[PDB]
């Protein structure tokens, strides 16, 4: 909300700038969908193959 | 899909071995003991969510 | 000669019959599921498949004496387990 | 793992001397564990002598009818600590039962860690000593190498 708040009701002086909300969203928790995309990424974030030979 | 003995598998079933928990293994070299693997209540959405 | 399996066995009405055996029939109690070689080989003849073929070959399919009725394999966390042994519950709609 | 270790006199830098002398004593922390496997049911062979000034086990009220085997025992008292069940550590001591001896499986659990113990003191007297200080050498036993016996 502070992103879209404007300081000028000229639309081409206006001090409203690109909103982060959705790309920080998705940059954090939607970055995991991979994990859940047939590659057992989830696994490999906590693996620890103990294989002791 | 491309067994290339089917009366050994059909006749595998029978055997306790195979449905054995700590069987007889079925001249050995090497051995890996797979001892240890993930831990407990450390899903994403738990630990994000804590 | 150890390890050995050690199983449990649920009786009629109750009792838990805990039984640790050396070695035991398992030729009998596999033996109603026992195909005949000639008899797997004949339904390869008759069906070379993977699918259509196991269809037909599973169509073809006292502590003592409750011993070859009701066994229970007890997990030994002493010995290495060597077959991935799941169990799968499916629940069904219909 | 000393005579190799101090062998490693090769012109480096005291950095790289560090690692690959922690490596080679790790190793030989394996190779011990290993060969100790094959002689987990020497019961003799894991024992401590125990003094009867150090804090000793108590005594099992089974170990009171060794009969002509008591008298044996004039300074020290030779115990190993078996897993009886689970959980459970109890001592055993040795030379009060008739041999052969029969026993549950001998907790190297915890023989193994007392060795390992002093081992470790020795190799991190060894690394800060030779070179850099500031390791202490410590084996992952409860991780590497545990599931051999518990
Ligand atoms: C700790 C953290 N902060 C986030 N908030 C603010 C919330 O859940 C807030 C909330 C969400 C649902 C309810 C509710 C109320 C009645 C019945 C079911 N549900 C109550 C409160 S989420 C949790 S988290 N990441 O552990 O799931």
């Amino acid at each position: 909300l502070r992103a879209v708040t404007t300081h000028d009701p000229n639309p081409a002086a206006s001090t409203e700038q690109p909103s982060p909300l959705g790309r920080e969203a998705v940059e954090q928790f939607f970055c995991h969908v991979r994990a859940q995309l047939n590659i057992g990424e989830y696994v490999k974030h906590n693996v620890t193959p103990r294989e002791t030979v | 899909p491309a067994c290339k003995d089917v009366p050994a598998f059909v006749a595998a079933h029978a055997d306790p071995r195979r449905f054995h928990f700590h069987a007889p293994p079925t001249s050995p070299r090497e051995i890996r003991v797979l001892h240890s693997l993930g831990g407990d209540y450390v899903s994403f959405f738990e630990r994000k969510a804590s | 000669q150890t390890p050995l399996p050690v199983y449990r066995i649920s009786m009629v009405p109750t009792g838990q019959a805990f039984a640790a055996l050396a070695w035991d029939d398992w030729a009998r109690i596999t033996r109603d599921a026992r195909l005949a070689e000639a008899v797997v080989s004949a339904e390869a003849a008759a069906h070379p498949d993977h699918g259509a073929l196991g269809r037909r070959l599973t169509d073809r399919i006292d502590a003592g004496g409750q011993m070859y009725v009701n066994r229970n394999e007890i997990f030994n966390g002493a010995l290495a387990i060597t077959n991935i042994i799941l169990d799968l519950d499916i629940a069904l709609k219909e | 793992t000393l005579r190799r270790v101090l062998g490693l006199t090769t012109a480096c830098v005291p950095e790289e001397d560090a690692l690959t002398a922690r490596g080679l004593m790790e190793d030989a922390c394996d190779r011990l564990i290993l060969d100790a496997f094959n002689k987990r049911l020497d019961a003799e062979y894991w024992s401590v002598r125990v003094s009867p000034f150090e804090a000793s086990d108590p005594l099992p009220p089974t170990a009171f009818r060794g009969g002509a085997l008591l008298d044996a025992e004039h300074y020290w008292r030779r115990v190993v600590r078996v897993c009886p069940g689970g959980g459970e550590s109890v001592g055993v001591p040795v030379d009060l039962y008739p041999r052969p001896l029969v026993l549950p499986p001998v907790d190297c659990a915890h023989h193994l860690r007392e060795i390992l113990r002093e081992i470790e003191l020795v190799f991190t007297g060894v690394l800060a000593g030779v070179w850099g200080e500031g390791g202490k050498f410590v084996y992952p036993f409860d991780d590497k190498m545990s599931f051999l016996f518990a």
